[PDB]
């Protein structure tokens, strides 16, 4: 486990140093604010129906009966550019508010504890997550548990030995063709069937699909010795 | 889940293929550029919301040819291969319950209806056959009579209740799906949440068209009328009252569309959370995957949305 | 004013419109450039832009019986990365 964990962080160091396409979510935040401020300063060159685009051009050429007419077309045209920029920045603040509350929720659940929610703190069974710093963001490193190799077996829902049905306590029954064992569902460890791994409830004339087997009793060699 | 896409031309809506109108539009700056940039980011975001919800797995499973699920009848949610439209019977009922040339256009979505239904048929085959293991690793075969023994243990019930009462739970499961076919086909008011998307977006499109008949203090509402009766010394005054009148109508439509695009984005993230906590696994949160003790869920397709099907205790 | 791409013998009719200057194939791959209504575009090899139907992944059917189970025998540990602004 310690060899697979130390070799997994090494595969993040080469992926973050080869390409820069992994930080595409943080790049769109800076590029959208740089495009909104560049468009706002470019609208000062427009005329908006006036004679010129410079306030000193109209004031140093025209008369104050006429100068109040051309300035009115410039204040009205420039006030609509600020109302569009403020409204667009107010909607973008709602998107960054939903991402700040999600980053605070994963900080309290995935980092400071262990979550039982599927596909929230990573793909698979979550074990650990370490936080890191980033410019205008946060980076999580979810450590997960994933099974790799499989093997088919023959199963049965329950067993009965001497008329009484036996149900498994923790796990399911498997069979390699000859004997029956009790194993867990996430790892294969074959153990013998005993009274500490079973659960007796009623007879075996009700459960469909039940097979016949024997249950080992641990009081056999101690009471005979 | 998603919303229909649109695109509005800035020059065709204001200037009715006239060169005298477009010469005055260039003095107002980049107002024709910001309207096409905002509507582009909405149409891209509507294609992303259908990928975080439906495209959760990248391995298309299939139904086994033998239908031996231990007394359970899934003949109403499985797709029909004999029909030309690969949908289920409940998906066919959900499709029949929901109902120009002035620069406006509607762009078609990327993911069509036949590729959405193949995502639902792949996730239905993983929940029945594999269960809760096809979302964490590879698919592991578990019989359906043994899957609910783990689902009963998750809510604190021993496995003696399921195995000794298999004929009672299988009869209540098939009788519960048949009640949805009578409740949906009779009362058509159950799908009112999806019809509020196509109705509020149709009122905004009809408002832009009906606002072209306004005068805004000018002589007429036709650009060819003012250019034919007056001289270009005086014709530019009436065009200035019509450009500023129609520019505030286009800034109103984009701003009201950008607020509505945030709530569908906020609703698609909730549907993507329920597609992995209620469908791909068993959740323990109260009042998240239904009322009561949640056991399993089944997804269904819907136009501009998703329809869940929770099973409780 | 450009009509250099209207030579012909490359016209394919789609649902979103018509795509000229690209060839149509009958295979299915994972696409990167979206067009609309399932049709995609890519660059595959003497190289030209092709168009095809978007696939949904490789087919993987599973066995299912009354007395069949699958228990894992080995595991791996993998570390992912998630970036949130």
């Amino acid at each position: 486990i310690a060899n697979q964990f130390n070799s997994a962080i090494g595969k993040i160091q080469d992926s973050l140093s080869s390409t820069a396409s992994a930080l595409g979510k943080l790049q769109n935040v800076v590029n959208q604010n740089a495009q909104a401020l560049n468009t706002l300063v470019k609208q000062l060159s427009s005329n908006f129906g006036a004679i010129s685009s410079v306030l000193n051009d109209i004031l140093s050429r025209l008369d104050p009966p006429e100068a109040e007419v051309q300035i009115d077309r410039l204040i009205t045209g420039r006030l609509q550019s600020l109302q569009t920029y403020v409204t667009q920045q107010l909607i973008r603040a709602a998107e960054i508010r939903a991402s700040a509350n999600l980053a605070a929720t994963k900080m309290s659940e995935c980092v400071l504890g262990q979550s039982k929610r599927v596909d929230f703190c990573g793909k698979g069974y979550h074990l650990m997550s370490f936080p890191q710093s980033a410019p205008h963001g946060v980076v999580f490193l979810h450590v997960t548990y994933v099974p790799a190799q499989e093997k088919n077996f023959t199963t049965a829902p329950a067993i009965c030995h001497d008329g009484k049905a036996h149900f498994p306590r923790e796990g399911v029954f498997v069979s390699n063709g000859t004997h029956w064992f009790v194993t867990q569902r996430n790892f294969y460890e074959p153990q013998i069937i005993t009274t500490d791994n079973t659960f007796v409830s009623g007879n075996c004339d009700v459960v469909i699909g039940i097979v016949n087997n024997t249950v080992y009793d641990p009081l056999q060699p101690e009471l005979d010795s | 889940v998603s919303m229909t896409k649109t695109s509005v031309d800035c020059t065709m809506y204001i200037c009715g293929d006239s060169t005298e109108c477009s010469n005055l539009l260039l003095q107002y700056g980049s107002f024709c550029t910001q309207l096409n940039r905002a509507l582009t980011g909405i149409a891209v975001e509507q294609d992303k919301n259908t990928q975080e919800v439906f495209a959760q797995v990248k391995q298309i499973y299939k139904t086994p040819p033998i239908k031996d699920f231990g007394g359970f009848n899934f003949s109403q949610i499985l797709p029909d291969p004999s029909k030309p439209s690969k949908r289920s019977f409940i998906e066919d009922l959900l499709f029949n319950k929901v109902t120009k040339f002035n620069g406006l256009t509607v762009l078609p979505p990327l993911l069509t209806d036949e590729m959405i239904a193949q995502y639902t048929s792949a996730l239905l085959a993983g929940t029945i056959t594999s269960g809760w293991t096809f979302g964490a690793g590879a698919a592991l075969q578990i019989p359906f009579a043994m899957q609910m023994a783990y689902r009963f243990n998750g809510i604190g019930v021993t496995q003696n209740v399921l195995y000794e009462n298999q004929k009672l739970i299988a009869n209540q499961f098939n009788s519960a799906i048949g009640k949805i076919q009578d409740s949906l086909s009779s009362t058509a008011s159950a799908l009112g949440k999806l019809q509020n998307v196509v109705n509020q977006n149709a009122q905004a499109l009809n408002t832009l068209v009906k606002q072209l008949s306004s005068n805004f203090g000018a002589i007429s509402s036709v650009l060819n009328d003012i250019l034919s009766r007056l001289d270009p010394p005086e014709a530019e005054v009436q065009i200035d009252r019509l450009i500023t009148g129609r520019l505030q109508s286009l800034q109103t439509y984009v701003t009201q569309q950008l607020i509505r695009a945030a709530e569908i984005r906020a609703s698609a993230n909730l549907a993507a959370t329920k597609m992995s906590e209620c469908v791909l696994g068993q959740s323990k949160r109260v009042d998240f995957c239904g009322k009561g003790y949640h056991l399993m869920s089944f997804p269904q397709s819907a136009p501009h949305g998703v329809v869940f099907l929770h099973v409780t205790y | 004013t450009w009509r250099v791409y209207s030579t012909g013998s490359n016209v394919f009719q789609t649902r979103a419109g018509c795509l000229i200057g690209a060839e149509h194939v009958n295979n299915s791959y994972e696409c990167d450039i979206p067009i609309g209504a399932g049709i995609c575009a890519s660059y595959q090899t003497s190289q030209s832009i092709i168009a095809y139907t978007m696939s949904l992944g490789a087919e993987n059917s599973v066995a299912y019986s009354n007395n069949s189970i699958a228990i894992p025998t080995n595991f791996t540990i993998s570390v992912t990365t998630e970036i949130l602004p």
